[PDB]
RNA sequence: GAUUAGGGUUCGAUUCCGGAGAGGGAGCCUGAGAAAUAGCUACCACUUCUACGGAGGGCAGCAGGCGCGCAAAUUGCCCAAUGUCAAAACAAAACGAUGAGGCAGCGAAAAGAAAUAGAGUUUUCAAUGGGGGAUAUUUAAACCCAUCCAAUAUCGAGUAACAAUUGGAGGACAAGUCUGGUGCCAGCACCCGCGGUAAUUCCAGCUCCAAAAGCGUAUAUUA
């Protein structure tokens, strides 16, 4: 054993230019000996951003890894899209409220199925 | 309800549950190879008879049939492949002469026990599934996992492992701990 | 009379059993070492009596 | 002297052989009604009933004692049949009208050796297990 | 599907295909398609609200409830995926509906993998789970698993008390001519048989055997 500072290093493995939905689509693998816990997602997005040299680091999406057993690695999915305005336009809800940026959640919905039904008996201006 | 996910039985329970000429093999198998339970015999029973029974209806086709080179070519390549058979018998024959024994020793608690990594096979059973060796830079946690030849060159102990080039375990972890709150 | 035995006497000899207590005997090994330690003592160390009872009234 | 050959002779046989096998008393138990509508379980196993009276069954010769059994009513069907208490003491868990659960014991019906005329047997009084009773793994409620 | 040398003997309410039904029984309308039932009309059997004038019901949908029984779970989260519908791509003030279907809670039906220790000279040395937790990871959100006890810097086994059980020891059938008690009693025993004051069989203590996170029993059913 000999004490080094936890060093990220970053692979992808079978790469896709996507020219519908304007991304580039791919998975992911990271090697990451000597680490303690799982590496996060932020911290791969940024460097994923360095090794294709995009312009903005936050057009990056990185979605669920799988950590393989023994530990050492884990691989998961990646996206790059060639337009921040573009990741807002083509990801789901779910993966934009995971960036921070992303649409509220909506009420739950046992009350609006509640309420549905309430106004299925009305008719005017009321409902 | 609407699952497909498919699954079946690895052993059998044997006929006469009380024969003392078996019961007494079979400590014998429990003792010389570190086994838990009868059970991981009687799997090895079962994957065995798997591969006498096949190997036995292949000899009643006759040579130069399609079942027998494809897939008679399959269960020779299997037994050199994990071991089972060395490379001199090639004949399918050799197939129905395998034992019980012949198939215990390519287990990941047997190898262990023979390249040298532990004392005794009790040893072995420990430091499996205690996270120590790695197959192929792999932590193999798995005592029954069958070895195949080309992994024999790779066991070694786990690059993670305190036994390998990773940190120190509890004991001396948790007494480094009682030394520094002086 | 014709019966001996009676609903009344029910449960007589398990009440009369003196009512001994269990000794207080370590823990044997589990799992995989009581298996180690059934084949040490019947193999490594040498009819083949299981169980040879010391001498009692019968000689 | 015993059966017929002849490539054409298969109605013989099999007309012959659906008669002889409801000589079968495996295969006639097995396919006629009179088996499930006669026994006191409704074609099942562990039927509940209600314990009517304590009853001491003798021995049969060679042996000699009188077997502690009770005679319970089923509520499936309201059937009175005598059912075996087993074991050393074990009336003292059964009251009359009690809920007992009630297998039968061994051989399909057919009374196991020394208890005459009984082929039932008590599992499980008041809703908790009769031979936890007397392991003393628990205790009677109420 | 289960079992099966071969010939067979059984099970198939149940995921896929088809048929039928929506409390029983009719009769219809509308529509391309219904003799539709989270459509209508009527009667029969039950049935809820009423201010007594009247008005309604249909869980063999999903959760639940009471009964019935030997016998079967949450009045849970969500459309993220699979799809269906449709005036409908996603986004932009600006999120279509889905108890289909997923997801989780209960869940020893049945299946995989697997701890309860190792190593050495009374006496020490190493281990790493169960379990606590995170910069986090998973996930729709959590959970789980997986990864981790510094990367500058992360808790922890000793009676490892963090403690294996379930059935047996005359025979078949593996394993006691051991000790105490009872005395054809109490009970055991699938079958043969045990027990009548020296019980290889009961009730117990010890010690063994068998399978083992399992193991008895009962009823069906195949060999
Ligand atoms: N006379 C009553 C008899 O009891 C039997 O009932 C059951 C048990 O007595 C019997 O259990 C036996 C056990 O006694 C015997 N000592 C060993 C055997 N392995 C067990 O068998 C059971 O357990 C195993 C688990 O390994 C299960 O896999 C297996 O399917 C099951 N039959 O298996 C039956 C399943 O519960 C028969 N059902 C019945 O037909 C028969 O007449
Ligand atoms: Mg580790
Ligand atoms: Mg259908
Ligand atoms: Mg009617
Ligand atoms: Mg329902
Ligand atoms: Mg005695
Ligand atoms: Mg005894």
């Amino acid at each position: 054993f000999q004490k080094k500072k936890a060093e990220v290093c970053i692979r992808t493995s079978q790469f896709k230019v996507n020219k519908l939905l304007n991304r580039k689509q791919f998975i992911v693998e990271v090697n990451h000996p000597h680490w303690c816990g799982t590496v996060p997602t932020q911290l791969i997005r940024k460097k994923l951003a360095t090794l294709y040299k995009v312009p903005d680091a936050s057009q990056v999406s990185l979605f669920g890894f799988k950590t393989k057993f023994g530990g050492g690695k884990t691989t998961g999915f990646g996206l790059i899209y060639d337009d921040l305005a573009s990741l807002k336009r083509f990801e789901p809800n779910y993966r934009k409220t995971r960036m921070g940026f992303g649409k509220a959640r909506l009420p739950a919905r046992k009350s609006v199925k509640e309420r549905r039904n309430r106004n299925k008996k009305l008719r005017g201006k009321a409902k | 309800m609407r699952n497909y996910n498919n699954f079946n039985r690895v052993w059998k329970a044997p006929r006469r549950p009380f024969e003392k000429e078996r019961l007494d093999r079979e400590m014998k198998l429990c003792g010389q190879y570190g086994l838990r339970c009868k059970r991981e015999i009687w799997r090895v029973n079962m994957t065995l008879s798997k591969m006498r029974r096949t190997a036995r209806l292949l000899l009643t086709l006759p040579e130069n049939h399609p079942r027998r080179l494809l897939e008679g070519s399959a269960i020779m390549r299997r037994c050199h492949e994990y071991g089972f058979l060395d490379e001199e018998k090639d004949k399918l024959d050799y197939v129905l002469s395998l034992t019980v024994p012949d198939i215990l020793e390519r287990r990941l608690q047997t190898i262990v026990f023979k390249a040298g990594l532990a004392k005794s096979v009790h040893h072995a059973r420990v430091l499996i599934q205690q996270r120590h060796i790695a197959v192929a830079k792999q932590i193999v946690t798995i005592p029954s996992f069958i070895v195949r030849v080309s992994s024999e060159r790779h066991i070694a102990f786990a690059d993670a492992s305190p036994f390998g080039n990773g940190r120190p375990g509890r004991v001396k972890r948790v007494r480094a701990k009682a030394a520094k709150r002086h | 009379g014709k019966i001996h035995g009676s609903l009344a006497r029910a449960g007589k000899v398990k009440n009369q059993t003196p009512k001994v207590a269990k000794q207080e005997k370590p823990k044997q090994p589990r799992g995989r070492a009581l298996k180690r330690l059934k084949y040490t003592r019947r193999f490594l160390s040498k009819k083949v009596h299981m169980n040879k009872q010391p001498p009692g009234k019968a000689g | 002297m015993t059966k017929t050959n002849g490539q054409n002779a298969a109605r013989k046989l099999v007309r012959l052989r659906r008669r002889n096998r409801w000589a079968d008393k495996g295969w006639k138990r097995a396919h006629t009604f009179a088996a499930k509508k006669a026994n006191p379980f409704g074609g099942s196993s562990h039927a509940k009933g209600i314990v009517l009276e304590k009853i001491g069954v003798g021995a049969k010769q060679p042996n000699s004692a009188i077997r502690k059994c009770v005679r319970v009513q089923l509520i499936k069907n309201d059937k009175k049949i005598i059912a075996f208490v087993p074991n050393d003491g074990c009336l003292h868990f059964i009251e009359e009208n009690d809920e007992v659960l009630v297998s039968g014991f061994g051989r399909s019906g057919h009374a196991v050796g020394d208890i005459p005329g009984v082929r039932f047997k008590i599992v499980k009084v008041s809703s908790v297990g009769l031979y936890a009773l007397y392991r003393q793994k628990k205790e009677k409620p109420r």
